[PDB]
């Protein structure tokens, strides 16, 4: 479905690291550019703890999307809608709970 | 650049020495071309034989004659690309043989 | 003979080039996945390559039993690409007949068959000797997916 | 010194610049085919790159091992474009139908876009910066369900390009039909396969004596009628 | 005969060393033909060019790196980037420490971080001419020039 | 058998990572598509602890398939019948009992 | 915005690594230069800690410069202007706080 | 200057490993030859606490050598005036003190 609507519970972790074309000439001096026409996107790590019975829903809407068809969501950081896809989602069961470690990488479109 | 090829010909039309006491003009043609060649290979030739070397812009092609020109460029360190070897320009000579 | 040579692995025989019955089917779902998905590679003859005239080679008897050139073009071709012309040899071929065939038959065999497929395969490669006719389906080539 | 304008060379040698933007443009109206604008991004609001009014689509594109060179071109220069939903093979029926179609490239530096690219608005937007080159295709090199690349070369190299131009041939026409050196203005007479046609949409001259002689123009032929079937 | 003969001759003997000195985004500048001048710190050890840090339009002065000391006779030149980005060069008369040159008149718009190169009356100049520029799709040109 | 019965210990990993079709060259604009149809087919890192004696019957199923021939299976995930195949199977042996972590990886076929 | 105006955390890192020019064939003698004028240009590992509403703004700050675009700064290592610029900025995000890990790289430019 | 003057409070760690041409003849034999003159040279991780205020003028020191031009040194491992470079000397500040971590080559020159 086209929006994200379960909580980060403890918070993410995001990395930036953006594209810039750099050039490192002789007595120190350099060039730099943004590369490409919109560089840092950023990457987040999301962690869900969810019931052993209702991960299920979790898990059908996740792979609904499957790689592409990026969805829209607001993270608790700057509270913005921005569409992002997931590619991983590892999950880690146990007796009572399920944990959810998903990498959500922003995309301009 | 038929303004670049003007100038060219104007050049090749100076008046020269002849070798056999008499004047000249510097180059002129009189081939007679009877077989397909490479179109490039051909426009070179032309191009060699009255001193020049063809320049195609990437828009256009002009002719930049191969003489004492004007809007000389600098590179030194502080400009060029500085690899991880401490090697900014690498020189390399004709063969004595050559 | 318009044939190709097949060795077997065992024995030696001959395919013609005839549209043959029997022909091998293959789609994404049976043939092998690259990291990259391109589960077929194409790539096609140079324009400059596909000649629409020969100068035919043959002994002619009634001339005298020394080599002389039968020429064949294809005019429709020729009319509308330029005019490539190329040279071949029809092998025991003696009357004027004989040669014109074969320089029509490499004609038209260079202006049809054009584009070349590597789409290496899993296991069921040694049912499959050189000359066997296969099907190629291609979804991103065909819209919707119609094989599997 | 390249044809370039006052505000791109200043830029060229800044120690910090904007992006280095790339608009191509490959045109088949010379070999049957369409135009289409490309470009390997979109701008900051995610919608095609607007340049001159032009909208470049986005669209996976990117080519590797363009030089200019006095005196060859040596390695030609590579052009790859996505083939998936397999617009690449819809472009043409056969895929070197699309050879001696034309590539132009263009590098402008994103400062100089047009206004309506940023959310913000630009302040040095100018239409006339940019670079452009301009290539023919020569061999769509391969094709697969991800990717087609082609070869590209300058007009002046390109492989058709020869001199002294005009092959001489015995019954074949060179004239383009009905073109100026053709020199015929008749009405309908006959198609490429001589069969005799009063339909102006399916006349066309199969180039050969026998079609000369339908148009009736014999004087005009592009060829040499008597010279030798063979060559050597 | 005679002409054409020479010239092929006299640039065999004394045109003899080519430089590959792949540069930055300043690539798209060049076309084969532009004539260049490498000011190598190797054939100096007193690095007579850089950067400019600062430019002083009235009582026309430039802050740079390094030091510069004048020809005690002769008349040196600076080589710099005018505002239209082309190389024009100026006179040096006197230097306040060893950074504040004083110029004869300061170009229009002399850009900050611009290159300078400072060239003594009495010294081979050592010029080149570009034959190819290659990009390597990191906004970097290999460039390749003959002795001029 | 074609079947498997015992049961597993709340330690239990599950990695998706689902076939896409991701085209893009440098840092630019990039198509995702669905690439085939069975496109997430799941990993499960799992870990088994059995007494001293029938350890010798499950070594011997995992054997009995050793790596071809899939069986079918019931994961504490879905609750859904699939078949799955092992890799490696790992074996640790203690005093009283013994340790079993596995590679599951479902297939179509 | 030219400058940087964040209180730092007890413990960064500040690399030297001096840029030379060193030619030595096998293991025999090497001579060593200074290579470029602007021999040692250091790098800084910064830790900072910020509220969570703070955190737009200096993630903000960070997103225009976005590798490229050197702003100026005084590190409490020396108490010196010098121009610096960012490469990476990973962020941690918790419920009252939020952390940066970036690595300043001063620059001549 | 020429001599390092500041105390390693709790030592460092000093590895020999010299540079050795060897050859592996066949039944277990073998062939061994120092490979250069001076093949030992006994790299130092030298480790260095300093107040805050004298960290600035061993960063000149150090820094004004810059991967070249040796200075004179006495490790206290062995009480000798020897010629040592560095090259790194990565810092570590806290509240306090600062931390160096340097690595010192001994130069037979
Ligand atoms: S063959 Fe005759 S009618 Fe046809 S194009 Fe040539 S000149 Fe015209």
């Amino acid at each position: 479905m086209k929006t994200f609507r379960w909580k980060v519970k403890p918070g993410m972790d995001v990395a930036s690291v953006p594209s810039v074309r750099k050039v490192r000439f002789g007595d120190g001096y350099s060039q730099r550019a943004p590369a490409g026409l919109n560089a840092n996107l950023k990457t987040y790590s999301v962690t869900l703890s969810v019931p052993r019975e209702e991960a299920t829903v979790l898990e059908s809407f996740l792979e609904e999307h499957g790689g592409w068809k990026s969805f829209l969501w607001t993270p608790p950081y700057e509270w913005r809608q921005i569409k992002v896809t997931c590619a991983k989602w590892s999950s880690r069961v146990s007796m009572l709970r399920v944990e959810f470690s998903a990498e959500f990488e922003q995309v301009v479109n | 650049d038929k303004w670049a090829l003007y100038v060219i010909g104007q050049y090749c039309d100076q008046s020269v020495p002849d070798g056999f006491g008499g004047t000249e003009p510097r180059i002129t043609c009189n081939a007679y071309l009877t077989t397909q060649r490479k179109a490039w290979d051909v426009l070179s030739d032309f191009c060699s034989a009255m001193r020049c070397m063809p320049v195609w812009n990437g828009q256009t092609l002009t002719f930049v004659q191969d003489r004492p020109s004007d809007k000389t460029w600098t590179y030194n360190r502080s400009n060029v690309v500085m690899p991880d070897d401490g090697a900014p320009f690498r020189y390399s000579f004709s063969a004595l043989k050559d | 003979m318009r044939c190709m040579p097949v060795w077997n692995g065992q024995t030696l025989t001959f395919v013609q080039d005839r549209p043959s019955d029997k022909t091998w089917t293959y789609n994404r779902s049976n043939v092998v996945m690259p990291d990259d998905g391109a589960p077929f590679r194409y790539s096609f003859s140079a324009l400059k390559d596909r000649h629409n005239a020969v100068e035919v080679n043959w002994i002619d008897p009634n001339n005298g039993w020394e080599t002389a050139t039968e020429l064949v073009e294809d005019t429709q071709a020729i009319a509308r690409y330029g005019r490539n012309v190329t040279k071949m040899d029809a092998f025991g071929c003696t009357s004027r007949g004989q040669a014109h065939r074969a320089g029509l038959w490499l004609i038209k065999t260079e202006l049809l068959e054009t584009q070349t497929v590597d789409f290496s395969v899993g296991a069921e490669g040694l049912r499959h000797v050189p000359g066997d006719v296969i099907e190629i389906c291609d979804d991103d080539y065909a819209g919707i997916s119609t094989g599997g | 010194m390249q044809d370039i304008r006052q505000e791109t060379l200043n830029e060229c040698t800044r120690a910090e610049q904007s992006a280095s933007v790339v608009l191509w443009e490959i045109d088949l109206t010379e070999v049957g085919g369409e135009r289409y604008f490309f470009c390997n991004e979109q701008n900051e609001k995610g919608e095609p790159v607007t340049w001159q009014g032009r909208q470049y689509q986005p669209y996976p594109i990117q080519g590797s091992g363009f030089e200019l060179n006095g005196k060859g071109t040596s390695t030609r220069p590579t052009l790859t474009v996505s083939n998936l939903y397999g617009m690449v093979t819809g472009m043409a029926e056969d895929m070197q139908s699309l050879v001696g179609g034309t590539v132009v490239r263009r590098k402008v530096y994103a400062r100089f876009l047009d206004a309506v690219n940023f959310v913000n608005g630009n302040s040095y937007a100018d239409p006339e910066q940019e670079v452009i080159s301009r290539w023919r295709i020569e061999q769509c090199s391969e094709l697969s369900a991800v990717s087609a690349s082609f070869v590209l070369s300058t007009p002046t190299e390109t492989d058709g390009a020869v001199f002294p131009g005009r092959i001489m041939l015995a019954n074949t026409c060179t004239w383009t039909y009905r073109g100026d050196e053709c020199g015929y203005s008749g009405p309908a007479v006959a198609d490429e396969y001589d069969q005799p046609t009063s339909d102006i949409t399916k006349d066309k001259c199969s180039k050969c004596l026998s079609g000369c002689k339908f148009r009736n123009n014999v004087g005009n032929f592009g060829g040499f009628l008597s010279i030798n079937k063979l060559s050597q | 005969a005679h002409r054409a003969g020479l010239w092929l001759i006299k640039t065999e003997l004394l045109e003899t060393q080519t430089v590959d000195f792949s540069v930055g985004a300043e690539g798209l500048r060049h076309v084969p033909g532009d004539v260049i001048e490498i000011c190598d710190d190797d054939y100096a050890g007193i690095s007579t060019g850089g950067r400019v840090l600062a430019v002083n339009s009235q009582t026309r002065t430039l802050t740079l790196d390094r030091e510069i000391t004048l020809p005690s006779s002769g008349t040196a030149l600076i080589s710099l980037v005018d505002g239209s980005g082309n190389p024009v060069s100026v006179e040096v008369q006197s230097v306040t420490d060893g950074v504040k040159v004083k110029v004869s008149r300061v170009p229009d718009g002399v850009a900050e971080y611009s290159v300078w190169e400072l060239k003594l009356p009495t010294l081979r100049q050592r010029l080149f001419r570009c034959v190819s520029i290659r990009e390597n799709d990191d906004g970097t040109y290999a460039i390749t020039a003959v002795q001029h």
